[PDB]
């Protein structure tokens, strides 16, 4: 039941995504159940929404080129990258269809909570845990938070376990 | 409603190749269906899915031609010579038909070694982005058998693609962008 | 949207689905008049009042469905918003607040006839 | 269902009445039951209270002189007038005794809605809507409001149905 | 007495159209089945009526053509030149015939969207007369798929339709007058 690094969420932030094989596997070990649970913490106000998504197979793109993405920029690892344009999500499929996936939203009026669990989806019964990411994480704040006055830190905090990993 | 099953909703029917030559002289196309944009957005909805091609080519030329049309899969050597020891080779499908005759048809089963085509894949082979080596399925090699009439020709051949039995998995949202180019999903 | 530009006919009912956003202390009313194609959409508040509408009271409820009535496309509606109070936020908080709408049709959503998209080139 | 225009209540106000079979006539109309919805919304820093009333066959009286009251300030009609002088209700009767008639007390520490259903009260079993004030509908802000600030709108709505007009 | 029924009195297999072209190029001729005053005065005699349409193209030529013959259903945009990228569209019905084989056949099945075709349409479309915009089918555009011999070539189409599993509704009287256009029903 590992915890990550804790991000800090501020008017100008635009995103966040972890691979959820590879972020997780710079933390001592070498049919895995993943389970997910992400919990940010704010008074009564503050205000603003996320969305909390976990894409499968998710494969970015390059802005603006013909250059694939390279190994550093894919598997950053354990930091976790941040989105270019979040309304497209890197490969220009639209955020307002990304519902599609399994999601839950983090509204900071009503709760502050979410849980997904995730089941292991690969079309082989054996997997190479070193060359490749089998779901992404992805939160993404659709609406910015405000205060009277300037943005807060209100911290989040991803907490990932799995289970049956070998 | 029977109209928009997965099994009715991908089974177009629609050009994928369309390469003449003129009298190298044989044509060669590889099988990857990311040849239109038509057909490459509705594969883009979904993430895993099952099917076979159901091959057919339709040849018309500007003459009693006789053609040969060789499927070879993955793994086995392609020709690159007309008349190459490879097309007498009879551990692969080929088909011979004339000009005359209505078109041939022919249907290529599910040949990746794992339960479906990835068409997304986040990962790397060796060491490339999105490259999935197990998704490949081959690539069909059409040439001519005559000696050559010295006269004008213009052969060209039509490639036709029926995905049916088709299985679907996991839905996406669909692409709004234009593609930058066929071996990945850049903008 | 992106199904339904495949197919050439479409017929029925949708529901929408709004959401607000602001702070806990922050409250106020708004109501959602609906127009049939038959009737001009209400620019007035007073003559909205006439057609299908809802108070809807972010504070109480944080959501609301609105279920929308059924017609085939064959060759128009519409569903507008007023504020109805002024909208009152405390000192800590700030004062913009922010909505999103949902969609989805139900389940007598039906498809006939298929065509190519216009939608990409 | 029948809403008003919702109405601004800040330290200066001093109160509001409706006649309600005349100020709910110009709406799409020519053994009425009714019934009246009252709701104002505030914070938790807001304070005060009010006095949501409904007088039946309340005769009014004009200040300081000899001259019957007229058409005009009589049936002002959906918008609602205000009283000039709260404490004595336009006629002479204390607003200290005002709790004989139906009545419920918003006191914006523990609620703010109130509800009064309203019967047919007439001596004639028929009555004249145009020529007839059946009941009058009136609020009264007894605490006026305050913050560490100026006043505040908290806005007031009336929402008022009818059963069996005809 | 099986000669008097409906579905054996109006399934006469007429022709509808007939018009060449010579080595713009294409041929494109609206469904509307008001060409010939013999079968459209058969058409006058009910109100409301159901059918589908069974074509059979008839091709002779003035050699080994092949042709194409893409059915274009209403809403679906129409191609203006021969070698546009609407004909390798997949979502509309196409059929690939030579010159020496039988010729060709395709039927096309009720597509209105109401419970009948409407004859007569005493209404108006927005704001014209006698125009109902449920009423029609479509359009079928027929191209050939060569590159062009420089030689004499007249190639002449026939289209023929027989109108089968006709169901009719409310009788009326017979046009005496001839036709002035085949727009309305002038005199």
């Amino acid at each position: 039941f590992y915890t990550l690094k804790s991000v800090k969420w501020e008017t100008g932030s635009t995103g966040w995504w972890w691979k959820l094989p590879d972020a997780l596997n710079n933390i001592g070990m070498f049919r895995s159940g993943f389970l997910i649970h992400v919990q940010c913490n704010a008074t009564k106000f503050h205000q603003g929404a996320l969305l909390v998504v976990a894409i499968p197979e998710h494969q970015r793109g390059a802005h603006n080129t013909n250059t694939s993405p390279g190994f550093d920029d894919i598997m950053k690892g354990e930091e976790g990258g941040t989105f270019n344009h979040p309304y497209v999500l890197d490969d220009g499929t639209s955020l307002a269809c990304a519902t599609i996936f399994p999601h839950q939203w983090i509204n900071l009026r009503t709760n502050n909570s979410a849980t997904i669990v995730l089941p292991w989806m690969n079309a082989a019964p054996m997997d190479f845990p070193l060359r490749h990411n089998q779901w992404t994480l992805a939160i993404i704040p659709v609406v910015p938070l405000g205060t009277r006055t300037t943005s807060s830190m209100v911290p989040i905090t991803v907490s990932i376990a799995p289970m049956c990993c070998e | 409603v029977s109209e928009t099953l997965v099994e009715n909703f991908l089974s177009r029917a629609a050009l994928v190749s369309k390469r003449s030559f003129e009298y190298k002289n044989f044509f060669k196309w590889t099988i990857n269906t990311r040849s239109f944009v038509q057909l490459r957005r509705k594969l883009e909805l979904f993430t895993y899915l099952r099917f076979d091609a159901e091959i057919t080519i339709l040849t018309t030329v500007a003459p009693d031609l006789t053609l040969q049309a060789m499927f070879v899969p993955t793994g086995a050597l392609t020709p690159e010579k007309q008349d190459s020891f490879h097309w007498q080779s009879g551990s692969n499908a080929s088909v011979f038909f004339k000009i005359s005759d209505p078109p041939a048809r022919i249907t290529i089963p599910f040949m990746c070694i794992n339960s479906a085509y990835s068409v997304f894949y986040d990962g790397f082979a060796g060491f490339l982005y999105g490259i999935n080596p197990a998704d490949t399925i081959g690539n069909l090699c059409v040439r001519i058998v005559n000696e050559h009439q010295p006269v004008g020709f213009t052969v060209t051949v039509r490639v036709y693609m029926k995905p049916k039995h088709i299985k679907a998995w996991a839905p996406r949202p669909p692409r709004t962008l234009p593609y930058m180019s066929i071996a990945n999903a850049n903008y | 949207g992106n199904i339904s530009r495949y197919y050439t006919h479409w017929s029925g009912s949708l529901e929408m689905t709004f959401m607000f956003c602001g702070s806990f202390m922050a409250t106020g009313k708004l109501i959602l008049c609906y127009t049939p194609p038959g009737g001009s959409c209400p620019t007035t508040r007073e003559t909205a009042m006439l057609g299908t509408h809802i108070v809807w009271d972010f504070g109480l409820q944080s959501s609301v469905t609105l279920i929308i009535p059924w017609i085939s496309g064959s060759h128009v509606g519409y569903v507008t918003c007023f504020m109805q109070t002024n909208l009152i936020v405390p000192s800590e908080s700030s004062d913009t607040c922010s909505l999103i709408g949902f969609i989805a049709a139900k389940d007598d959503f039906s498809l006939r006839l298929m065509r190519d998209s216009p939608d990409i080139g």
